[PDB]
């Protein structure tokens, strides 16, 4: 899960490492407040939804005065920021982080990930601080340097160190980016973070080090463990669908297309929208029914996935589980008519009464067509969405 | 077959849990030598006919089991696995979800120094069919054969396991090496296992997007696999740093797509197929 | 360095293990009023020195009155308590543990130490408490139990659980025993332990895990990482001279003897005591010169050595080191002069200008021999000591 | 010869301070063939004529260096050997005491794990006279030799080193395993590189009190230890549960007395010698 910009300072922060002074505000007067709290302008006002690329849509701006920080806390609060790192639905701005504007010397790059090829948490460094660092490790590779985290040490200040010099940091900058190398690596392992970007990680012109920005991401599967993070979740930066499928045991991510697809495995829900597109489909969605697709379950696949307008199709794809087909075509039936499934489903079911469970369908009488195998279930469901 | 085979003594840890229990039952149902289990409290019971142990070391002494099929819940496994390793299991093959990535980093590490295999986590199992069933995989879709399959998913491998069955090749060993982002063990392992195996003749890649084990893969199958391998990548229409389901499921850094993984395996030789229902017929092809 | 009993009990609560509830008094007013904080008698009133033993030494009394805790402190406090673990001159007494008294079910044993041979914390547990765990380990091996803290991993609980299991504890037991396991184990590596020992670790009647008593021991060399712990140095429980010597770069340690022995090397000074052992003599100190043997630092040495009425000579053993030779020998003098070493000295000098330096000694015209080698240095130390 | 020879290009860690300077001055002057030292902060400047590099992976690219001798402050140490194991040094000679035996139980296990050697810490060096000397032993009293020599302890080792230039035997290398209680290398170790070395006739191997690897090694010895070995242990007479000046010099727990290692010596085979004066005689009894 992701966090919000502030709370990753306020993280820092926690953590001796440096960010600018500043305060998240819900009102446009806490956020004018702020100000002469912060003191002297200009100040930083940075909308705060989970997504980046807030700078290039307006949602960062430096102002000069309080009458400027309240019209543009105005100007965001309730509103959704639009950024080319969300969907043209954007993210609700229910923050406004109101900091003291940093005199910018030099941007530079800090960031943390589990590298899966090396199996470490590795951080990576770069004096191309303020650009995408994925375009510059396409372009310039030289320039991205890296430490893996050795499990057995825990992070250690060579390391620290190699990144400073790499990146050419000489004096009370070595020791600073060492610290902050040494507690953001304190804060991943104890986090159970998953991602770590300061970007930029900014030489001030006064020659310290400040984290201008901060990107941080909780291994979800950790949040047992993390009470702190637990909370700081924002449920209002994500299709609420998302949380409504896993309340129900159902992992949902909405795609653009038109035909809802509703599998169980996340492994055959991938293959099966990459079947529907390579039948001239498109997937509407992602869901992975997982848990038992009782008939409760299923009817909630439905409602969730029928929440989308553009869906004219639903394909059912159930291979196995822990539910007879027969059962499963039972809570197919009862979720179409309860959820008042008013589009054509497709169902293609594998296992234990896989024909029986079929002829229910097809016994029905709702719009359920029990395909025969799945090439035949994905062209019947493009099939089954042509002209509408 | 690889892995495990009808010698294979079995101990479930997390035996007397809801799927421990259920799956043992399959399990024992196939045949597969379940000998004990492991719940720490209920040491010295009996359970689907067999003992209860409170711990590993004592469940490995007093039955000699040299493979634990892990249901404990996530925030336990790391324990769990840990436990195992110590009491000188050498095939771990982990079911559990959830399991923190940070516990993993550390798992993978000792299994690597300890020698200890392990499958999973997030894995159904392992599967040699007519042999040993250890996992979550419904057996009866599986026919002793000659196709090794390795998998990132459950799902996709019984719809491979169903068209090996099909057209008669069957399945040599079936391995899901799991969704999670680092497993115990990935293509690469198998992949040599595979090679390695008489009794395969052919291999069954499934993976998905996310990571470069798949790319990894590749390179390693051009250069050390001479058995024909037919690979399938799912996510082809999966948006990037998403979670598509498994933890490890998600193209981090825009790199790790399903296009990338089919092109490194095209490249690398590997026949692979565009649509999962054409695993048995890429198969016909090249067997 | 030890710690007090009081002390480790403290540690332990910070780490939310289990201890009886009671106070360090240093005054007999301080102790009888512990009495009601603590509530219903009777009260366990403990002398509180490093070493063990206590308990036959008449150190440990459960007391019922008011009156007899306040007698008991009178007695002990600015005593100092002699036990099989002190030398004759015992530990001072400044502090007494006031507790509660505990209703003892079953003593275990539960402790940890570096195991050199397996270069890992190794925790050991025994149902045999309130016995020297080292008689248990020579007679009944088979009971005592070992786990090895991974250091990859750091303590996990199935250790703890393995050793509950093995000592036969069950229930609610277990999970008890794993988390002072888990805290202990955190303890040692948090605190950079040397040594922890609860005996006994108790089972109460009302079926509890309780630390009955605990000796901590500090790695010392971890000690500049451990602010905590460097603060709760006792000096008093040693002698002062071990301080005094290592304040000056000196490794002191007092033994029976009569021959002082000051030597570079904590080998040489080893082997040098040894042979003076083995030439019929009787060494009377350990002291490793270490240190550049100046003039200062060689004068500090015999301050130290003389301060022990016992010494009737003092071998000085210098192979190499960082002074030459006559430097040694021009404060070797010094220090015979300005010490006004009233007793013969044996020197036996190795390395540049050796010969000179031995000259330098013949020639002052102080009681000092310059031995020819180490076989004769330590015969006419043996010698010089005849009759004395 | 085993370990450094004349061969052996050497960085030092530590270089800029003190002993480091002190000692690589002795190196230098001995002909070893020390090529750059490193000081965070202070890369790019050259000192004793020799680069000296910001870390230790930018020294070995820029020298080759194969081995590291450390004189850097204990609280530092850690970092230091772990940064060397990083950069691939495959020797290192941690000279620093002091070191946190926590540090060092993890050290071990990165050593053992990344094979690379380390000798100390709390250690005088290692020297193969008339070829390279590492660390803080006197020179002169060396002569190229026929005897290997192992040591907890620096002084005594010097005494061994010269009785056996006085019986004219020399020394083929010296080594200083270091007085703490978890080293980079022990005993076994050592040993078993002198018995493969053909330069090294016989052992003079020097233990003092606490721990066990004395007669860890005496076992080893008596099994694969053909040479000559002559043995002396320190602190016969020391009381037990005192730290006599070395952090490893410490009888814990009433294990590991002089005698007990003496008497495991001896029924191993070994030439013990009482009193440390007679180690020459004995190697010349034994040659
Ligand atoms: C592991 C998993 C199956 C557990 O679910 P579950 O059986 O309902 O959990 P339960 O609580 O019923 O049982 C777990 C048992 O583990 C036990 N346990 C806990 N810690 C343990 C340990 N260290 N060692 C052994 N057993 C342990 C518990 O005692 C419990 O048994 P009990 O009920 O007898 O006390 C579940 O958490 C999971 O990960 N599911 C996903 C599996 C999957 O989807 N795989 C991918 C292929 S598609
Ligand atoms: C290591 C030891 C010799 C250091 O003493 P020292 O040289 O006086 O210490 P100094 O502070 O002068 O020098 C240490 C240098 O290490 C450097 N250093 C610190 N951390 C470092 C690191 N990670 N990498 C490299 N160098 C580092 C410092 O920069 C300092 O050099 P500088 O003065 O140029 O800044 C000392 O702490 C010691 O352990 N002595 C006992 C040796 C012994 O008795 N051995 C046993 C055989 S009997």
């Amino acid at each position: 899960m992701n966090l919000h910009e502030y709370q990753a300072k306020q993280l820092f922060a926690r953590y001796g490492l440096p960010a600018p002074v500043g305060y998240a505000c819900t009102t446009p007067r806490e956020a004018e407040e702020a100000a002469s709290k912060i003191g002297a302008g200009p100040w930083v006002v940075k909308c705060q939804v989970h997504a980046g690329g807030r700078g290039k849509a307006g949602g960062v701006k430096v102002v000069n005065s309080k009458e400027d920080i309240r019209a543009f806390a105005e100007n965001w609060l309730g509103k959704r920021l639009v950024t080319y790192q969300t969907d043209a639905n954007g993210q609700p701005v229910n923050q406004i982080l109101v900091e003291a504007a940093t005199d910018i010397a030099k941007e530079l790059y800090l960031g943390a990930v589990v590298d899966r090829s090396s199996r470490r948490v590795v951080f990576m460094a770069s004096t191309e601080g303020g650009v995408e660092i994925e375009k510059v490790a396409e372009e310039t590779p030289h320039l991205i340097h890296k430490v893996a985290l050795d499990p057995l040490t825990g992070p250690m200040p060579y390391q620290g160190r190699e990144l400073a010099f790499k990146l050419g940091l000489e004096g009370k900058l070595v020791q600073q980016f060492t610290k902050i190398f040494m507690g953001l690596a304190t804060i991943f392992l104890e986090r159970d973070l998953a991602l770590i970007e300061i970007n930029p990680l900014v030489i001030t012109k006064q020659g310290d080090l400040i984290c201008l920005d901060g990107k941080l991401g909780a291994d979800g599967n950790a949040l047992f463990r993390q009470p702190d993070l637990r909370e700081m979740r924002d449920q209002s930066q994500e299709d609420p669908r998302e949380a409504q499928a896993a309340q129900w045991e159902l992992n949902y991510v909405a795609l653009d297309g038109n035909i809802g697809c509703m599998v169980n495995g996340a492994g055959l829900a991938m293959g099966t929208m990459d079947i529907v597109k390579l039948h001239g489909g498109e997937p509407a969605n992602f869901l992975d029914v997982g848990g038992g697709a009782t008939k409760e379950r299923v009817t909630e696949a439905f409602k969730i996935i029928l929440s989308d307008d553009k869906v004219k199709a639903v394909l059912v794809n159930i291979f196995g589980g822990i539910v007879r087909c027969d059962l499963i075509a039972d809570g197919i039936i009862g979720a179409v008519a309860e959820v008042g499934v008013n589009v054509p489903v497709v169902v293609r079911l594998e296992g234990n009464n896989a024909e029986l469970g079929a002829k229910k369908l097809a016994d029905s009488g709702l719009n359920i067509i029990a395909a025969k195998g799945l090439t035949d279930a994905a062209q019947q469901v493009v099939a089954a969405v042509e002209g509408k | 077959s690889i892995l495990i085979d009808k010698n294979t003594k079995v101990i479930c840890q997390g035996f007397t849990g809801s799927q421990g229990t259920f799956h043992s039952e399959q399990a024992i149902a196939y045949g597969t030598k379940m000998v004990g289990g492991v719940t720490p409290g209920k040491g010295g019971t009996t359970h689907l006919g067999l003992p209860v142990f409170n711990t590993v070391r004592e469940a490995v002494a007093a039955t000699g089991a040299t493979a634990s099929v892990i249901y404990v819940p996530a925030p336990f496994c790391k324990d769990s696995i840990l436990e195992a390793i110590d009491a000188g299991i050498k095939l771990i093959i982990t079911i559990t979800e959830g399991i923190p990535t940070l516990d993993m980093l550390t798992v993978k590490v000792k299994l690597d120094e300890a020698g200890v295999r392990m499958i999973g986590p997030n894995s159904p199992g392992v599967i040699t069919p007519g042999e040993c069933k250890i996992g979550i995989q419904p057996g009866h879709i599986h026919k002793p054969g000659k196709v090794g399959i390795v998998s990132r998913s459950g799902t996709l491998t019984y719809e491979a396991v169903k068209q090996t069955t099909d057209y008669g090749f069957g399945q040599s060993t079936c391995v899901g090496i799991g969704g999670d982002p680092i497993p115990g063990s990935n293509f690469i392992d198998i992949l040599e296992m595979f090679e390695k195996d008489p009794q395969t003749e052919a291999i069954v890649m499934i993976g998905e997007i996310g990571g470069s084990a798949e790319e990894e893969a590749a390179a390693y199958i051009k250069e050390h696999v001479t058995k024909p391998v037919v690979g399938y990548i799912a996510g082809v229409t999966a948006p990037k740093g998403k979670r598509m389901g498994h933890a490890g499921a998600i193209i981090a850094g825009g790199k790790g797509t399903a296009d990338e993984k089919f092109a490194a395996l095209e490249a690398a030789g590997v026949k692979t197929v565009r649509s999962l229902a054409d695993i048995g017929e890429a198969l016909k092809t090249v067997l």
